This record gives structure tokens, sequence and C-alpha cells, in this order.
């Protein structure tokens, strides 16, 4: 089936830091765009967006210190990785995927802090 | 652009209490997506430009709105569980997700 | 005598490609351009005929009124007599014509993130058209000697291509709103 699905998840430690991928399957990374969405627990969800054929890159962030994105592109896996996001962030995380439009297709990876 | 958004509190006594959902918005907004969710696990399926549905989903939906201002109506049946809204937009950067929060029991 | 409006005509939404364009008709009522005067900020204007001064104690006939989403290169190709893809293809203007053109740039409204691929235009054509007429057809284009027999396949191409207008659009790329009028001086 297309699918997104979630690869090693973060996981409870005292130190801050934390990480997360996503791989894709049925769908090459050069063929259409991947977006990434975080919640907060008990909160609306935070989003950081790009549209790319592929290498392009798009940000807004209210902190960016550290922070671009990651990627592997042999279409293995996204990558995510902060000090201190532990405290700061990522309760849970979310691997989503755009087309042009109505072929919009979300995939949920939980977060252990 | 940020938006805002209000939601009522409130105990039902039958289906057919007609619903409205509301979201106000700073600064003038062109496209808008339309977006329905459970609660308690949170996959993501949309209602998307010309509020036309997805796959799978009822057919009782219509969308209409006013600048600043997005409305979309229903009527009947498991809506009165399942609906939670966000309200997104996509004219340009960055992309708000917006906020809120919405109940019935 | 009342307001005709305009405002219906310019304000509105979601009008049309450039293909399958619009025309509307505009009877019995205050020209009162002053509120026109004070309240655009369109980016260009260009009368031909007439004069922005001596426009009001005007009589106008019949006033008809078109609009077109486009790139900002046809916003120079609407003028009359050029050439290029619109000029040969769409929408052709004539020399003799008595109209004023307004245009202002939509970037905040039509542009997508991702594109705005619902505007559409048309690419070959045997022949170049006469002025005002449109065509709404598809018969498949063949490029070599043999046919492609109505189906997909070697020099055979489908008439129809997408526009794509992005946040950081090249700025003479991105998308415009233009509006043409065309008057007699013949009758009240
Ligand atoms: C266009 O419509 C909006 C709708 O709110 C209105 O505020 C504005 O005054 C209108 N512009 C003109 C020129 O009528």
């Amino acid at each position: 089936q297309v699918q997104l699905k979630e690869s090693g998840p973060g996981l409870v430690a005292p130190s801050q830091s934390l990480s997360i991928t996503c791989t894709v399957s049925g769908f090459s990374l050069t063929r259409y765009g991947v977006h990434w969405v975080r919640q907060p627990p008990g909160k609306g969800l935070e989003w950081l967006g790009v549209i790319w054929a592929d290498g392009s890159t798009y940000y807004n962030s209210a902190l960016m210190s550290r922070l671009s994105i990651s990627k592997d592109n042999s279409k293995s896996q996204v990558f995510l990785n902060m000090n201190s996001l532990q405290t700061d962030d990522t309760a849970k995380y979310y691997c989503a995927r755009d087309g042009r439009g109505y072929d919009d297709y979300w995939g949920q990876g939980t977060t252990l802090t | 652009q940020i938006v805002l958004t209000q939601s009522p509190a409130i105990m039902s006594a039958s289906p057919g209490e007609k619903v409205t959902m509301t979201c106000s918005a700073s600064s003038t907004v062109s496209f808008i997506y339309w977006y329905q969710q459970k609660p308690g696990s949170s996959p993501r399926l949309l209602i998307y430009d010309t509020s036309n549905p997805a796959s799978g989903v009822p057919v009782r939906f219509s969308g209409s709105g006013c600048g600043t201002s997005y409305y979309l109506t229903i009527s009947r049946m498991e809506a009165e569980d399942a609906a939670t809204y966000y309200c997104q937009q996509w004219n340009t950067y960055p992309l708000t997700f917006g906020a809120g929060t919405k109940l019935e029991l | 005598t009342n307001l005709c409006p305009f405002g219906e005509v310019f304000n509105a939404t979601r009008f049309a490609s450039v293909y399958a364009w619009n025309r509307k008709r505009i009877s019995n009522c205050v020209a009162d351009y002053s509120v026109l005067y004070n309240s655009a900020s369109f980016s260009t204007f260009k009368c031909y005929g007439v004069s922005p001064t001596k426009l009001n104690d005007l009589c106008f006939t019949n006033v008809y009124a078109d609009s077109f989403v486009i790139r900002g290169d046809e916003v120079r190709q609407i003028a009359p007599g050029q050439t290029g893809k619109i000029a040969d293809y769409n929408y052709k203007l004539p020399d003799d014509f008595t109209g004023c053109v307004i245009a202002w740039n939509s970037n905040n409204l039509d542009s997508k993130v991702g594109g705005n691929y619902n505007y559409l235009y048309r690419l070959f054509r045997k022949s170049n058209l006469k002025p005002f007429e449109r065509d709404i057809s598809t018969e498949i284009y063949q490029a070599g000697s043999t046919p492609c027999n109505g189906v997909e396949g070697f020099n055979c191409y489908f008439p129809l291509q997408s526009y794509g207008f992005q946040p950081t659009n090249g700025v003479g790329y991105q998308p415009y709103r233009v509006v043409v009028l065309s008057f007699e001086l013949l009758h009240a």
C-alpha cells in the first residue's frame, strides 16, 4: 500500500535529547512532498512545512538554532534532533505527505520523554 | 495571518439540533481547507477546496464563507460524536495551524 | 437612476481562466467614476481614444466587461498589435478599439502554495484566431505524417497545460487580473 511509517521513536531519558525517524514506501521523495507537524500535550498542533521537488528547503520558526531539515535521501528516512526537545516538545510527532490535492495521507508516531 | 476560534459548551437533547463552525482571521485569506477529527486518536482526513469531500465520508456537508470568516453546516447523525474541526490557510507562509477545543457529549 | 454597480464586476471573486472567458453587459446606471478614482490602487491604467480627464460627462452606448487571470508578461502582451502565444492563440484584440484597460496584482489571493493549477491555457493551433472569438475544443495534436489515431502516442500531445504561481514567485511571472471595457459613441 501507499504508506508512511514511523521508526525509532524517541524514548524516555533524563537527558533532554530525542530522536525520531519516518519512512516512506510506494512513492519516491523525488516525486511528492512530505510535511512535518508536532503537537504539545494538551494543545493544538504546530507546523514546519516546505514544498520541493528535491533538495529545496523552506522554514519559519520561533527559534532555529541547531535547526534545519535533516534527511537521508536514499528514501530510507527523515530525522529530527534537538538538545532539549524532551522537555520543550514532542509528546507526539506526526509524518505527513501532500500532493496537488485530495491525495493527502497521514502517519502518527508517539514519542516517550 | 493569525486566526481566532470560538466554541460552545453544550448539552444535547436530540440529533437535529443544528451545528455551526466558525473561524475568524486577522487578515485577508483566499483559500482554506476543512478538516474533522475524532478525540483520543488523531489520524487526519480532509475536505478540500470547493468544500468537496474526500473519499469515505458522508455526503451531507456544504461549505461557503465570507472574508476573514468561514462556515460549513452539518445536520445529522455521527458528526454529533465525531466532529472536532480545524481551519488552515494556504496562501502564503508560514502555514499557521490554528488552535482550539470542541466537545459534545 | 441608480448604481450599476461596478463592485459586482471588479470586486467579486474566482473569475474566469484565460480561455472560456466571460462577457457581461451593463445598462441604465449612473457612471459615478469618482468612487473608482478615490478607491482604486490599480498599478496600470491605459485608455485608447479617450483620456481620464474629459471622462465624466460622457454617454456610452454599450458597456461590456471581460475578466482574466494572467502572467505579467501577458500584461504587456494584452496591448493591441503585439505578437506572442496569447495574441496568436487566445483573446486577440484589435487595433481599432475605444476602451480602457485596467490591471492590478492579485498575488496575495490568486497564487497558491503548491501552485494554482486551475488556470488553463492552450499551446498549439492550426491557425490563428480573429479578434473576440473563443475556442473550447480538443482534437489531439499530430506532430508527424502518421496519425496518432485519437489517442496518446508518438508525436502526439494534449493541447492543454497548467500555470503555476507560488510564494516567492518570479515578479514578472506572478498572477495579474485584467479587466477590459468597450464603448461606442453613437447613442444614449
Ligand atoms: C469589496 O468587498 C469588500 C467586502 O468586505 C468591501 O469591504 C470593500 O469595500 C469592497 N470594495 C469596493 C471597492 O467596493
